[PDB]
RNA sequence: UUUCUUGCCGGAGGUAGAGCUACUGGAUGGCCGAUGGGCCCCACAGGGUUACUGACGUCAGCCAAACUCCGAAUGCCGGU
RNA sequence: UUGCCUCCUAAAAUGUAACGGAGGCGCCCAAAGGUUCCCUCAACCUGGACGGCAAUCAGGUGUUGAGUGUAAGUGCACAA
RNA sequence: GUUACGGCGGUCCAUAGCGGCAGGGAAACGCCCGGUCCCAUCCCGAACCCGGAAGCUAAGCCUGCCAGCGCCGAUGAUACUACCCAUCCGGGUGGAAAAGUAGGACACCGCCGAACAC
């Protein structure tokens, strides 16, 4: 399941700094960094705007189309340094990738369905990491809760994982466990 | 209320108030939390207190996360005393709180009911804070 | 006391050249120790006085 | 209404006397310490107190050897 | 496969004896006017360098596996004896006659002894 | 290339390596101003005083 | 001119910050699961069942003037 | 409370105040001084009559978490 | 000069360590055999010390390959900061981390000796 690289713009930053990223941030671009097996740290704005849609519709693990003043590159966002209030992005890194290349990443499971009602279902474990394929990236799978039993763990080695990808955390690893619901005379008993 | 079982002293300095939480910011046990946004000093009765109205709000079965600890003494000197003779002796505890950090974390099932005590829990703080989610 | 101060003496010319100080509860008995005698030139015995 | 506090010691202006490239009499002592923080190196000997003194003319310059922070003395050229 | 579980004597005696070395090394060092003469010993054969730590150089060398050394018929002490007056001959050839000598982290006697006052009686003042 | 370089403000409340940055550079008064080459010593010189002088260069 | 300033060069630090599975302490929630808890067959042997309490460990998020695997800017010493 | 010593305050040189925060000292050892040589602990697992986690024995893992007369700090496994 | 060699060293002493797999015994390095003699055990020829060459690559040593653990580690951003603006907010110019990422690394250099055509 090939996932479509998106086209994004960007255009070699000219000078270097914390002056020149406040300036870039502040005319809504965003700083970043392409680098990999391409062996050159290079120093790219990128339009903040289309940054963030382009996040929004494929997540944070997502094959980009870089026009590099002309020249296309192929990249997949490796981390974004966001600031903790204000939540825009502050800095991108891009490794540069090519296909049929396997690649470690970390990528968000989110519960689905409703459980069975006398007891709630919570997650330790938002991420797990997978090995996969630039393309192949999945940008978020899902874990079964279909009234379960009484409270009962589920780990990573017995999610339905798609095809061409490679659990790489340990198998057991705990993602959402069930745990019964606090009765009246059971939740309010804790935290003093 | 939240009380160290033994500090190592017991009489230290103010804790320094400046700056923006680089550590816990994020949201990870619970699925919404509540997360500040100026900085203060969160006594144990101010915890205890927001912990116990998200309990009433909520009454049934939820998980409420106090990730953030009163672990920090701040000491007052006996009433009608003058300066001098000094420190006085330890007698509230306080959590030392930055503009970032998430305070209270929430797991429960629907949304309104559990966005209306997490702000319930606010009220009771001497901060404004804001509810926050899991995700990005 | 009992770590007293005590003086040593040279036997060879009763000269006292050194004091110092030891525990009468641990050595009750004279001191006696090989040391310097500045007029006899060399080490000689000297004895607690 | 009494601190049971209050007692200090004299300072004992510890620390590095000569630093990096700067010429010295032999004799000099170099740095002032408690323990062994920089261990003697060549041609700089060590006193009873931990202290650091140079045993030949020359400049000042700091090193490490096998993990250990070290002073030696270099000898500079006669003119 | 049989996976062996203990330590060998030969690990703890060679690491002992470096240790030992070092130790003595703490100590004694070599100039280019007073060489150090460090001294190795096995089962078989005993060695000797004349070393200035200066550089980490060797200026003379000798050990019992020469012509000569292994030509003698007579006792460990008498190749010890050998490698002394040989190693002090070549020392005096290189121009010393001032030495400390490193015994090699091996206890001073027997062989070592022997090796040590030969040079000695052969020119080299230590 | 070299620069001419002209003191605005005053050395009242001004702190001591800026005044004595300004004596260096060998001027005394307000709108007093010296010419000089474009090295780096005179480029930190007039670093430190910035926000005392104004420089131009020439041509 | 030894003074002072600016540039460059040679230094020693443990502050701001940060980090803590790098120590000393605090400290949140999970996970497995003891030892010690109770019971059966029936012995106080032995075995397993059970809200057990749940050593240790481990996952994730944290905290410190008298914590530090780390760690600046400035200032300071010298030279030029 | 008044002299001395150690740490934090003390803002990475030194120094730095308050009826600021914590403790020690007014000794001890004829070896616990000098030198020469030799060795590596604490803890943990396994195997052993008393003997139990624990006492001494044996095997292993163990680079410093033990110890250093005596507060604290700086040191010390090259060993102090 | 060649060396699946032996020593003595050096390096802001792990980019060198730990672990794993596969080899070697020319001389060497070892183990190994014995306690007549120097010397030795707070008892023990186990260690140390002295003599010997029946057996060995099983170790130690060294060689080659593995990045699993430990180690090293940018660029960029950020934190913090000097100075300066600036009516609190905040900004500009210089310096710039820690953590993390890309990755690196199963050390390198030197001087003597051994055997080998010499
Ligand atoms: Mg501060
Ligand atoms: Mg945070
Ligand atoms: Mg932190
Ligand atoms: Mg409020
Ligand atoms: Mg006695
Ligand atoms: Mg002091
Ligand atoms: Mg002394
Ligand atoms: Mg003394
Ligand atoms: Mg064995
Ligand atoms: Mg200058
Ligand atoms: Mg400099
Ligand atoms: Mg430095
Ligand atoms: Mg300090
Ligand atoms: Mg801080
Ligand atoms: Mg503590
Ligand atoms: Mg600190
Ligand atoms: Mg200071
Ligand atoms: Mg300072
Ligand atoms: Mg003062
Ligand atoms: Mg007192
Ligand atoms: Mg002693
Ligand atoms: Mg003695
Ligand atoms: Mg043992
Ligand atoms: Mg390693
Ligand atoms: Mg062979
Ligand atoms: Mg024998
Ligand atoms: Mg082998
Ligand atoms: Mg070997
Ligand atoms: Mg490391
Ligand atoms: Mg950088
Ligand atoms: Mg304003
Ligand atoms: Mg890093
Ligand atoms: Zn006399």
């Amino acid at each position: 399941t090939a996932n479509i690289p998106n086209k994004l713009t960007a255009n070699v930053r000219t000078r270097t700094g914390k002056g020149a990223s406040r300036q870039a941030r502040r005319d809504g671009k965003v700083p970043a960094v392409l680098y990999g097996h391409g062996t050159d740290p290079q120093h790219l704005e990128l339009n903040a705007r289309d940054f963030a849609a382009v996040l929004r519709s494929h997540g944070t693990n997502a094959i980009l189309t870089l026009d590099i003043e002309g020249t296309e590159q192929l990249a997949l966002t490796k981390a974004l340094d966001v600031h903790p209030i204000r939540r825009n992005i502050q800095h991108a890194d891009l490794l540069v990738v090519q296909r049929g290349e396997k690649v470690t990443v970390e990528v968000t499971v989110l519960v689905e369905g409703d459980a069975t009602p006398g007891t709630l279902v919570t997650q330790d474990a938002n991420t797990i990491e997978i090995e996969a394929e630039a393309l192949s990236i999945p940008e978020q799978l899902t874990v079964s809760v279909e009234g379960v039993e009484a409270g009962t763990q589920i780990t990573a080695g017995q999610i339905s994982l798609p095809e061409g990808v490679n659990l790489i955390s340990d198998p057991e690893l705990l993602v959402v466990n069930v745990v019964e619901a606090p009765s009246a005379e059971a939740l309010e008993e804790e935290g003093a | 209320m939240l009380i160290p079982r033994k500090v190592k002293h017991r009489k230290q300095h103010h804790p320094e108030q400046r700056g923006i939480a680089s550590g816990g910011t994020s949201v990870s046990f619970g699925d919404y939390g509540i997360q500040a946004l100026e900085h203060a000093y969160i006594t144990n009765r101010q915890i205890e207190s927001a912990r116990i109205a998200i309990n009433r709000h909520i009454k049934r079965g939820g998980k409420v996360w106090i990730n953030i600890f009163p672990d920090r003494p701040l000491t007052k000197k006996p009433a009608e005393t003058r300066m001098g003779s000094g420190k006085g002796s330890p007698e509230w505890w306080v959590a030392n709180v930055k503009p970032g950090r998430v305070l209270f974390e929430l797991s429960y099932p629907d949304e309104k009911t559990a966005r209306d005590a997490l702000t319930r829990a606010i009220h009771k703080l001497p901060i404004k804070a804001r509810i926050v989610t899991r995700e990005e | 006391d009992v770590r007293p101060k005590i003086t040593l003496a040279c036997e060879v010319c009763k000269h006292r050249n050194y004091i110092t100080k030891k525990n009468r509860r641990n050595d009750p008995d004279r001191l006696e120790i090989k040391k310097f005698c500045p007029n006899c030139g060399t080490h000689q015995p000297h004895k607690e006085s | 209404s009494s601190s049971r506090n209050g007692r200090d010691s004299a300072a004992q202006r510890l620390g590095v006397k000569r630093f990096g490239g700067q010429v010295v009499k032999a004799g000099e002592i170099l740095v002032r310490q408690r323990g062994t923080h920089f261990h003697p190196g060549v041609n700089v000997g060590r006193g009873g107190d931990d202290t650091l003194f140079a045993l030949a003319p020359g400049a000042v310059e700091f090193g490490a050897k096998r993990g250990r922070k070290t002073v030696n003395i270099v000898p500079v050229a006669r003119p | 496969a049989h996976k062996p579980v203990g330590q060998n004597i030969s690990e703890v005696r060679r690491n002992a004896r470096l240790r030992r070395h070092a130790r003595l090394r703490k100590k004694v060092a070599g100039t280019a006017e007073v060489p150090r003469l460090v001294v190795n010993r096995s089962a078989r054969h005993i060695h000797v360098q004349l070393v200035n730590d200066l550089n980490g150089t060797t200026l003379a060398a000798a050990s019992s596996i020469e012509a000569d050394v292994r030509a003698i018929d007579g006792d460990k002490k008498a190749h010890s004896v050998r490698v002394g007056q040989l190693i002090a001959e070549r020392a005096k050839a290189a121009g010393v006659e001032t030495v400390v000598f490193d015994r090699g982290g091996y206890t001073y006697g027997g062989r070592i002894a022997a090796l040590a006052d030969a040079a000695r009686e052969a020119g080299l003042k230590f | 290339a070299e620069l001419k370089i002209t003191q605005v403000r005053s050395t009242i409340g001004a702190r001591w390596k800026q005044r004595e940055s300004l004596r260096t550079l060998g001027l005394k008064k307000i709108r007093q101003s010296v010419v000089r080459e474009d090295n780096a010593q005179t480029r930190g010189l007039i670093n430190t005083v910035h926000h005392l002088v104004e420089v131009e260069e020439v041509g």
